[PDB]
RNA sequence: GAUUAAUAGGGACAGUUGGGGGCAUUAGUAUUUAAUAGUCAGAGGUGAAAUUCUUGGAUUUAUUAAGGACUAACUAAUGCGAAAGCAUUUGCCAAAGAUGUUUUCAUUAAUCAAGAACGAAAGUUAGGGGAUCAAAGACGAUCAGAUACCGUCGUAGUCUUAACUAUAAACUAUACCGACUCGGGAUCGGCUGGAAUAAAUGUCCAGUCGGCACCGUAUGAGAAAUCAAAGUCUUUGGGUUCUGGGGGAAG
């Protein structure tokens, strides 16, 4: 299953959403207060996902959308703090670059060259998606040098 | 004797969370009382990284692998 | 006609295993494939033992003559010829922990 | 090693420590992990020594160790065990003279202590000092070679 | 005015796990050689032997040193890696699975002509290096003949920088993603409870997720050997690349 690992890649990491869609009974936070916290965290430069984690561990908010009705990114969009490049793609490029970095120096390292090939492959593969779905500028390309100056 | 439609509780509890009928999670949320300043906070069962109580800044929980380590004299109750 | 399911070597979950020279000949053999027996023998014929144990200067020896430790590794041609291992019927062929 | 000739009899100073083949292959068993730990230390006596330590995985579970009764310790646990043994030795080395150090080394003191450090990480059996080498030995003044002789 | 949120997939994060990779470090005997001490007449090698080495003192003994390799024993129906392959210490660099998630994205996925990254060994080019073995070669022996099996030597090679080369019985001779069909212990990595103690990176017990396998068994398959897939095929259709059509000629 796990993408681009043929043969044995296949296993199940967890998350399982409970049945109750209604927010939990012990939870006393107004959806507005939540949107406030999430936006504060956001302006502090966090990720929709990282925000999710923070709200869940510290703040007793299990699922933000079952509280608000808006998923985290949509909230970020309406309220104007927006993560210009999708967190998703962002990390993939950060990675491909860390591999660039390490690889320019150790030029005899073959595994890391191959890993890079894989990661860049995924990056293009995500680009197509975010392009056809209008989440990325149409002429936007990942190059070594272009993407290195691209907010990553 | 077995019925797929009325599976037995003690069995489903034993099964992996994805292999149950309702596909229900194993995590909880807990109210935790700081040993020092006696503040109550909410903590996710498998919570990531570390938690410090907001009043006195002392350490409540430590991260692992799905367990959180409640540190020292911090008392807790599961919320449900 | 696959003869063994094992195919003779204990190796799975890897491409390659280190090669060992055979004790008897020195032929390179796979470390999985090799017939390996660990030997703890005594350096000396029991009679010879009597003779020596008479003459041992330090009386504080209780079994105070060392054993000889050998890790013996045979290629197949050798361990067959040399009878360390021998031909068995199809059914017995798969028997795993046999001795005494 | 002979530091001195006095009157038809040759005085000797410390040179090395070691082990019989027997007492080694005695201790080597299949189905446990063989730990080995090498250290480099200075005496205040002015000596540089290299100590090799040997240790084995101790089975607790109460069966006869076998193909079934596998005893291995995780490689990481091994590493922590090295780090700990090694550290302790360098400490107990810097504070002692070579007389002291050798006396302690030959005997069973260090084995006791080492088991006590090690046990958290993993229970160990027949801790041993496999060998000692003397890297760099100062020449002995008449004084210290007299103080080495000092016999009761 | 935004369907769920796939026991779909990507991403985040948390404690781990590994003989995965790249740099540095570092050890260890061993082979070979040298030095310094010793002692002497034989060492080697074989089925016997002979080539060899030996009084200029070999083999042998003790202590050092030089120089290239190599990681024993622990070492396993154990682990990792896409495969080739990967086993000494420590430090650094980037990478990875599985598990854990009441985190986020929301079909982003499967397979794949083009086109690309790898790819044992041997071999090739330009420098290094050269201890061990060792194609070619030189010799001994064996033999009717040995340009062979054995022995004494020995070059290229073996190791290394930069480069080529693209091949193996590169083997589970078994395509990849996905369902579903028996039973049982054990094993490696996570997690979840429980128990004992000398109270822990350790034991045991019961769960479970993922690995490598094994042992029974099939009123399932097969020409059989056999196969928990090589089953759910004339009761013939889940998705997708590849390959074969008597033997030689002939890769
Ligand atoms: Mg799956
Ligand atoms: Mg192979
Ligand atoms: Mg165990
Ligand atoms: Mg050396
Ligand atoms: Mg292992
Ligand atoms: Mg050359
Ligand atoms: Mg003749
Ligand atoms: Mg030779
Ligand atoms: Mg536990
Ligand atoms: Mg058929
Ligand atoms: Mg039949
Ligand atoms: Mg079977
Ligand atoms: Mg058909
Ligand atoms: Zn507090
Ligand atoms: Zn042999």
């Amino acid at each position: 299953g796990r993408m681009q690992m043929k043969g044995k890649g296949k296993g199940i990491s967890g998350s399982a959403l409970p049945f109750k869609r209604r927010s939990p009974k012990w939870l006393h936070m107004t959806p507005s207060t939540v949107v406030d916290l999430s936006v504060k965290l956001a302006k502090k430069g966090l990720t929709p996902s990282q925000i999710g984690v923070i709200l869940r561990d510290q703040h007793g908010i299990p699922q933000v959308r079952f509280l608000t009705g808006q998923k985290i990114l949509r909230i970020l969009k309406k309220n104007g703090c927006a993560p210009q490049l999708p967190e998703d793609l962002y990390f993939l490029i950060k990675k491909a670059l860390s591999i660039r970095k390490h690889l320019e120096k150790n030029r005899k390292d073959k595994d890391s060259k191959y890993r890079l090939i894989l990661v860049e492959s995924r990056i293009h593969r995500l680009s197509r998606y975010y392009k056809l779905n209008q989440k990325l500028p149409p002429k936007w390309k990942y190059n070594a040098q272009t993407a290195s100056a691209l907010v990553q | 004797e077995r019925d797929l439609l009325n599976p037995i509780y003690e069995e489903e509890k034993q099964k992996n969370k994805f292999k149950r009928l309702i596909q229900a999670p194993n995590s909880y949320f807990m109210d935790v009382k700081c040993a020092q300043c006696q503040n109550i906070q909410m903590i996710f069962s498998n919570a990531q990284s570390t938690i410090i109580c907001e009043k006195c800044s002392a350490i409540l929980c430590k991260p692992t692998g799905g367990k959180v380590q409640i540190q020292a004299g911090c008392a807790f109750k599961i919320k449900n | 006609p696959v003869k063994r399911r094992n195919a003779g070597r204990s190796q799975k979950n890897r491409g390659h295993t280190r090669t060992v020279p055979c004790t008897n000949c020195g032929r390179q053999v796979a470390k999985d494939k090799a017939v390996k027996r660990y030997t703890v023998r005594d350096m000396v014929d029991p009679s010879s033992k009597r003779d020596i144990q008479q003459k041992l200067a330090f009386e504080n020896e209780k079994q105070g003559i060392p054993k000889l430790y050998v890790k013996l590794q045979y290629c197949i041609s050798c361990a067959i010829h040399s009878r360390v291992v021998r031909v068995r019927c199809a059914e017995d062929r798969r028997i795993r922990r046999p001795p005494i | 090693v002979i530091d001195e000739v006095d009157g038809r009899n040759a005085k000797t100073s410390f040179y090395g420590l070691d082990i019989t083949r027997d007492r080694l292959c005695s201790m080597i068993r299949k189905w446990q992990t063989l730990i080995e730990a090498r250290v480099d230390c200075k005496t205040n006596d002015g000596y540089i020594i290299r100590v090799f330590t040997l240790a084995f995985t101790k089975k607790t579970s109460a069966g006869k160790q076998s193909s079934t009764s596998t005893c291995y310790a995780k490689s990481s646990q091994v590493r922590a065990i090295r780090r700990k043994i090694n550290t302790f030795i360098t400490n107990e080395a810097a504070k002692l003279g070579i007389a002291e150090f050798s006396k302690n080394l030959i005997g069973e003191d260090y084995t006791k202590k080492i088991e006590k450090e090690t046990k958290n990480i993993f229970p160990l059996q027949n801790i041993t000092i496999r060998k000692v080498k003397v890297l760099k030995r100062p020449k002995l003044d008449a004084t210290k070679i007299a103080e080495l002789y000092s016999h009761e």
